[PDB]
């Protein structure tokens, strides 16, 4: 239920509305807490050491899709202990902020951050994965349809369930938000919440450019089988033919989308691209295959060479100039779906040059 | 049974946490706001037909845009919200939002959402935006932001009084069996 209604029943009178709401928002940080503990403890008994038990997968699957789930139990259980330490020296909590900061700073945050970056990296890798073993492999769909029969998943699945450690660092910033408003200003105990909702923030960076570095890969390692770069081995335009050996798999990706591309008059043609941090790489779509051709015009730019200008009359077109001066008097006129992406297009490729 | 996944999108601060607590519910909380909905399924019916909609927050993923997508695979219908006290979460609708969940839901409906439908005429509201030479937003102006995005349907709402938070609902319900 509801802190007042709750405990505080006889001590809530003496309390002013400030408090009252500060304790209620705390009540909520601390049951939703147990109540995340108790959903990786679910994750952990109907599915995981049943999976590892039962050999439902091979051990590096199921590594992958669990990398290192006790691990991460054990963070929110012990401050879920200390949490109850603290709800034990009365039902009115006090000052909160050293708790915060024995989660959210120093090697706290440090150990948080890494544990969950490790856990949600790959997971979006690992459940198509679980999706497509579920498709082709009659046992595996069995087990599948009878662990999320189990009254414990309240009619989740295991994917409604196994995202939950991401929600939930993402709902500690809006917790400590909310202390904050309800404290008094000008305590050390409002300025480490301040503090403690900063690093919470940082951490939140840290697991979403985990995500991003780890899926780019992924995705970048697929590309490159899909690469067909045979229309460059003798190619015609010497800009083009050095990157006849061109390795997607060791360049970082920032961006990439589908782009049209005015290359002459109203003629078009349709691209997929990708913005890497020292190429933007332009690629065109044979079937399943990516091909890496001339045309005449090189299809790979080199970012420290070039720049990105808007479009007068088109709100979803902008130009890419070469100002390598042994290169293109002609521009590259790419379109996108729509102006927001032509803008979000702009700036990635701005700032992408500006740091090239 | 028939089972749906939703998905609640929008700026943070435009009512997506308290819209999908009232729902579940039935009731806006009288003595504290939640900050935080856990997935939930909740059972509803439609055109005579009983669903299971998984309920989905976003509300705190807003900065963190390769945490979000993790929300999308599977999803059969987006709530997207604006704020009507809030025009620059109606300008981010095609601006932000759109563009995102077409890119990561294809095909997927949409319906478009008017949150806090009650602060169109609270007056400390209306000040507080002819300040930055704003006024909330009109009817007209959430009906011609679905045409363009695409949206199946328009809706408003207002937490707070209720009214109208059942029928989100519903055309999403409905938005999800099309």
């Amino acid at each position: 239920q509801n802190w007042q209604h709750t405990v505080g029943k006889d001590v809530v009178a003496g309390l002013t509305q400030r408090e009252i709401d500060r304790q209620e928002v705390i009540n909520e940080l601390f049951v939703t807490e147990a109540s995340h503990l108790r959903t990786l403890r679910v994750l952990d008994l109907i599915f995981y050491q049943r999976m590892k038990k039962e050999n439902l997968m091979p051990r590096e699957e199921l590594a992958r899709l669990f990398p290192n789930l006790p691990e991460l139990i054990e963070i929110h259980n012990s401050w879920c202990e200390a949490m109850k330490k603290l709800r034990e020296e009365g039902p009115i909590i006090k000052e909160i902020s050293d708790l915060m900061l024995a989660r959210f700073d120093g090697p706290a945050r440090e150990e948080l951050q890494q544990v969950a970056a490790q856990f949600c990296s790959y997971q979006s890798i690992a459940l198509e994965l679980i999706k497509t073993k579920q498709r082709k492999e009659s046992r595996f769909q069995l087990f599948m349809q009878e662990a999320e029969s189990h009254p414990q998943c309240r009619r989740l699945q295991l994917r409604d369930l196994i995202i939950s450690e991401m929600q939930r660092l993402t709902k500690y910033p809006l917790l400590l938000e909310s202390i904050i408003k309800h404290t008094e200003g000008g305590t050390s105990e409002h300025e480490k919440l301040c503090r403690a909702r900063d690093q919470c923030r940082e951490i939140l960076k840290y697991v979403n450019e985990a995500v991003k570095q780890t899926e780019n890969r992924h995705r970048l390692e697929g590309y490159q089988k899909r690469l067909d770069a045979t229309a460059l081995e003798r190619a015609s335009n010497p800009l083009a033919a050095e990157f006849k050996s061109l390795d997607l798999t060791t360049r970082k990706m920032i961006h990439e989308g589908p782009l049209t591309w005015r290359i002459s008059k109203d003629k078009t043609l349709d691209l997929h691209v990708l913005l890497l941090e020292d190429l933007l790489v332009l690629l065109q779509k044979q079937d399943e295959k990516l091909l890496l051709k001339c045309h005449t015009f090189s299809p790979v730019l080199k970012l420290n060479a070039v720049l990105i200008r808007s479009v007068a009359t088109d709100k979803r077109a902008f130009f890419i100039i070469c100002t390598s001066k042994l290169g293109p008097p002609q521009i590259y006129e790419l379109v996108a779906l729509t102006s927001s992406d032509k803008n979000t297009w702009m700036e990635l490729l701005e700032e992408a040059v500006r740091n090239a | 049974a028939i089972r749906k996944k939703l998905v609640i999108v929008g700026d943070g601060a435009c009512g997506k946490t308290c819209l999908l607590i009232v729902f579940s519910k039935d009731q806006f909380p009288e003595v504290y706001v939640p900050t935080v909905f856990e997935n939930y399924v909740a059972d509803i019916e439609v055109d005579g037909k009983q669903v299971e909609l998984a309920l989905w927050d976003t509300a705190g993923q807003e900065d963190y845009d390769r945490l979000r997508p993790l929300s999308y695979p599977d999803t059969d219908v987006i709530l997207m919200c604006f704020s009507i006290d809030s025009p620059d979460s109606l300008e981010n609708i095609p601006e932000k939002w759109t563009p995102e969940v077409k890119h990561f839901c294809p095909n997927v409906p949409i319906i478009l959402v008017g949150n806090k439908k009650d602060l169109r005429n609270d007056e400390h509201t209306r000040r507080e935006l002819a300040k930055m030479k704003q006024e909330p937003v009109k009817p007209e102006e959430g009906r011609d932001m679905a045409n363009r995005i695409g949206a199946f349907g328009y809706m408003e709402c207002s937490a707070k009084t209720k009214d109208g938070v059942r029928e989100v609902f519903e055309m999403a319900t409905r938005a999800a069996l099309q």
